[PDB]
């Protein structure tokens, strides 16, 4: 650009017109064996979507995720890959991690059985064994009827979802804790399933 | 209702794309089955009890014409609706 | 049966269709200017 | 019919029947029929039948996948008496062009095959092929106006696709109903085509310029039950088996218009001493 | 304009002759088969003359409308033959010797370009649309094809697919297709 | 089977 | 009454849909469709495209147009009589109604003549009833202009000596009414 200045009327003068960021995420080895069964299908919604390079430590059990300024000017999407990756790590399937990729208003609660109320051994086994239900079936009517998706470690328990959602579902696993018997459960769940799906 | 306790078929991205987008496209693909079942059934018996000749009922995407009008097809719908109905 | 068939057949129409094209001559005709 | 009117080609079973013709400002004779010739060069039915522009050269399209072009002379029999074969299922059809240099033969399978008398001394290369997209509809009646590069395929399905040949571009598609197209015929000015199809017994008769439909009638499925006259005649009422109630101008005599209110047999259909109403007394316990 | 300072800086033809016709109307000219084109190519050697027969046109100076012109000699395309296009506007004509009618320097022009420069003009009368589809989105708006004129007798162009809207009582043109 | 990822940096801009 | 009868990878959903109703007590495609039906129009006129050459002056308005300079629209009234009903809409819908509205002018000096030609008087009542349906809204609006007025005085001079036919069937239908009741 030249430099000259243009005296308009009035004496005005006239003039003429002249960084990545990175986040880290380790994983568990028993979380590690399914991450590198299926780790192929894990960057093809992220790298394509959301433009985001991956590395993975297998030396430090960690994966990379660095934005680059030039190829991607998006704000969250670092963020909502790390949130992805988190709730797979977290124990939750490829699928309904991708679905917290596509929305951003899925956000996850985990709470253990002790922060709820305090049971030891056997007291805890057959507490498991009820908030499991026969083969899943409780678990699987709770995740249908909030629309919820929960993970059972052995005392910590995560539930992604809506706030309310998972709130509804929260206020559901800490009765089959306390120690609700399935059908009254089924009873509170179908009369909670009716509200919502007349909402 | 009553819910279902085995796994989801769909996930989350599915079930909330499919609210994202007839009482039901079950109930009526069941009318629409027992209509064509009656249908033959109904033209069996007139067959076993008919004296005269009956064919068969009938055989059981794209723009489409429809050949059969109930109407002359060149009468406005102002013109067919009687004034005290409006 | 036919010759009052034949009037309300053709005649009537055509009459109808004179008397619409006095009938909306007079109103055009008759009626003010817009603007 | 030939296009010079002297004689005419017949697809008879396998063989191909040509048959001259007597006169119609002859006073009546005994024995007017001739036969002319008769081509059997063929191993199964004659599905189908092309004159040419000129009277001279027969396309008889046959279950054989083959398509023969006879003459009805033993010059341009040897000119061109030639076969077709490399092809789909059956074939339907086969259309000489308007330089008559192009050779068009429609499949069952929804095959277009374009031979054209071009080199490699020469004969009948296979110049382009083109395809329908159905998945179980098949072509079941085609026609082909030259001067204009038309083609008309009813399929099983009702579906009838109407394409210009040369640039194969489909001009449009659509549907009688669930039933299958059974013939169509096509104007000598190409303005007007005409698809019948007989498991309804339904007929429409439409111009693509304007795009419009001349006419969509149907005739009655089963039997036409009752009768009814107009108090002054121009309508004439029709109930039959089905509840379908078709009424008629007589002047035209047209099917104006049907009602399928009643699901019986409509039994009788009466009138007042006015013009007005119509009365349907059926069989489903109603009137 | 950057810096405030003054300086001045394959090229496309299309748009280049299409600029050049913006400056150069109204004074188009056609050439005319037969004894324009390689037909003219008889006999003599070493300079080729294929005569130069160019219907010359303007409806706007009625007085040179569909006359007889002749490709001036100073030009490069001194009784050339087989070219590419059709029409050709031309600077200034003059009357010189022979009593010959020459066009002063040429753009060769063609249909579409032509057709646009007197959209954006004026002279560009229309016909009405044509079994082939109008659409008509509303009583303003329309596409459809319409065969205008270039025109006292002018001459018309291609039948052009054009967007069109109703206002003034007229369907004056939006944009083409 | 050569795995883009455990290897470098798999991502959009280079490798 | 004839005409034929027939996602995104990050979706996005609201807080009644999910889960946020603390949104929702705090509550703070057409147009697509409008896009969508222009760019339908486009691939109309991308699909058709053919180069053949025809004409600029149609044979309906050259004819007018002819018969206009010959005063006499004889030519004219013919081709209209043999036009298909088609045909005579889509001219009438397309006549040119400009500021001088010469076309409307001439053809209702045909159509004057065509009732002074006395044939086929109810079709040539149809086509002024069409062009009332078509071009009433801009005769309307030019309406107390001087020549079209003059135009229509003499349109309305032909009404008035017709009127008898309305007369007269009044007359014998209400007459063979009353004989075939009593």
């Amino acid at each position: 650009e030249s430099k000259t200045v243009v005296v308009d009327d009035q004496g005005k003068p006239r003039f003429t017109s002249a960084k990545f960021e990175s986040r880290k995420i380790m994983v568990p080895p028993h979380r590690m064996t399914p991450l590198r069964n299926s780790w192929t299908k894990i960057y093809p919604p992220l790298v394509e979507h959301l433009k985001l390079q991956v590395r993975m430590n297998l030396k430090t059990k960690s994966v990379e995720l660095r934005t680059n300024p030039k190829f991607t000017t998006d704000p969250g999407a670092l963020q909502k890959g790390a949130d992805f990756i988190k709730a797979f790590t977290l124990g939750f399937d490829l699928d309904d991690s991708i679905a917290l990729l596509r929305l951003d208003d899925l956000y996850i609660e985990t709470f253990e059985v002790k922060d709820v109320k305090t049971l030891t051994g056997d007291h805890l086994s057959r507490a498991i064994g009820r908030i499991a239900g026969k083969d899943g079936k409780t678990k699987f009517a709770i995740e249908n009827a909030t629309r919820t998706r929960i993970v059972l470690a052995d005392s910590k328990i995560h539930i992604l979802g809506g706030f309310t959602h998972i709130r509804m579902a929260r206020e559901s696993v800490v009765s089959l804790i306390l120690g609700s018997p399935p059908g009254k459960v089924y009873g509170n769940l179908r009369t909670v399933a009716s509200r919502l799906k007349e909402r | 209702f009553e819910l279902s306790d085995v796994k989801s078929s769909k996930s989350l991205a599915e079930i909330y794309e499919d609210d994202y987008t007839a009482l039901s496209e079950e109930l009526q693909k069941a009318h629409s089955e027992i209509s064509e079942l009656y249908a033959n059934l109904v033209y069996k018996l007139d067959v076993l009890s008919s004296v005269h000749f009956v064919p068969k009922p009938a055989s059981t995407e794209t723009p489409t014409i429809s050949m059969e009008d109930a109407q002359p097809l060149y009468m406005s719908n102002a013109s067919s609706l009687a004034p005290q109905e409006i | 049966r036919s010759i009052q068939r034949f009037i309300v057949r053709v005649a009537k129409e055509v009459v109808n269709t004179t008397t619409d094209n006095k009938y909306t001559y007079r109103f055009l005709v008759s009626t003010d200017g817009s603007m | 019919f030939s296009p010079d009117g002297r004689l005419f080609a017949l697809a008879s079973g396998r063989f191909l029947q040509i048959w001259k013709t007597p006169d119609v400002n002859k006073d009546r004779q005994f024995a007017p029929f001739v036969r002319h010739r008769v081509h059997a060069g063929h191993f199964q039915d004659i599905t189908s039948l092309t004159w040419s522009q000129d009277s001279r050269f027969i396309l008889t399209t046959s279950k054989d996948l083959s398509a023969k072009i006879w003459s009805v002379d033993s010059e341009e029999k040897n000119l061109a008496a030639t076969t077709f074969n490399g092809h789909r299922d059956y074939v339907m059809g086969a259309f000489f062009s308007h330089d008559q240099e192009k050779i068009y033969t429609v499949s069952k399978d929804g095959a277009v095959f374009v031979w054209e008398f071009t080199k490699r001394k020469y004969s009948w290369r296979i110049t382009k092929k083109h395809f329908f997209y159905a998945n179980q509809a098949k072509v079941k009646c085609v026609t082909f106006h030259p001067a204009t590069r038309l083609l008309a395929v009813g399929f099983t399905s009702g579906e009838f696709r109407l394409y210009d040949l040369p640039d194969f571009t489909l001009i449009q598609q659509l549907s009688m109903g669930q039933n299958p197209v059974n013939t169509v015929s096509v104007n000598q000015t190409g303005e007007w085509l005409a698809f019948g199809s007989s498991k309804l017994g339904q007929l429409l008769v439409y111009e693509w310029q304007s795009e419009s439909y001349i006419l969509k009638q149907q005739g009655h499925f089963d039997s036409t039950n009752s009768l009814a006259y107009s108090p002054d005649g121009s309508r004439v009422v029709t109930a039959s088996e089905d509840g379908k109630i078709k009424v008629w101008d007589i002047t035209s005599g047209f099917c104006l218009a049907t009602f399928e209110e009643h699901t019986s047999s409509v039994t009788a259909v009466q009138f007042a001493k006015r013009g007005q109403v119509m009365f349907s007394s059926s069989l489903d316990g109603t009137v | 304009n950057i810096a405030v300072v003054i300086r001045n800086e394959v090229i496309q033809i299309k748009l280049l002759k299409q600029m050049i016709c913006a400056g150069f109307v109204d004074h188009v000219a056609v050439r005319a088969d037969v004894l324009f084109p390689d037909d003219a190519k008889i006999t003599n050697r070493t300079s080729i003359i294929n005569i130069p027969y160019i219907p010359v046109l303007a409806t706007r100076t009625p007085n040179i409308e569909d006359c007889f012109v002749y490709i001036h000699p100073t030009s490069i395309l001194n009784n050339l033959g087989e070219m590419p296009p059709k029409y050709m506007l031309y600077y200034s004509l003059h009357l010189g010797g022979n009593n010959k009618t020459r066009m002063n320097t040429l753009c060769d022009i063609a249909s579409t370009p032509l057709a646009n420069i007197a959209r954006k003009g004026l002279l560009l009368t229309y016909s009405k649309p044509l079994g082939l589809k109008t659409v008509n989105l509303s009583p303003t708006e329309r596409y459809c094809y319409v065969v205008p004129r270039f025109g006292k007798i002018g001459w018309d162009l291609n039948p052009i697919a054009v967007h069109q809207k109703k206002q003034k009582g007229q369907w004056t043109v939006i944009k083409f297709i | 089977t050569t795995l883009p990822g455990w290897g470098e940096w798999a991502g959009a801009g280079s490798k | 009454r004839s005409k034929p009868k027939e996602l995104p990878f990050f979706l996005q959903l609201s807080g009644e849909k999910v889960g946020d109703e603390a949104s929702v007590r705090e509550g703070i495609h057409r147009r697509d469709q409008e896009a969508q039906k222009k760019l339908d129009a486009e691939e109309q006129m991308n699909k058709f495209k053919v180069t053949g050459r025809l004409g600029f002056e149609s044979h309906f308005t050259k004819q007018l147009r002819e018969g206009s300079q010959s005063k006499d629209y004889s030519s004219l009234l013919a081709t209209l009589i043999n036009f298909s009903p088609a045909a005579v809409d889509l001219e009438i819908r397309s006549l040119n109604s400009f500021e001088p509205f010469d076309e409307i002018v001439w053809f209702i000096d045909a159509l004057t003549q065509g009732l002074k030609s006395n044939k086929n008087f109810e079709l040539y009542e149809t086509f002024m009833s069409l062009l009332f349906k078509a071009h009433g809204d801009v005769i309307h609006a030019n309406n107390k202009n001087q020549d079209i007025a003059s135009a229509l005085q003499n349109w309305e001079d032909v009404h008035k000596k017709e009127d008898r036919l309305d007369d007269l069937v009044k007359f014998c239908m209400g007459v063979a009414a009353f004989v075939t009741t009593a």
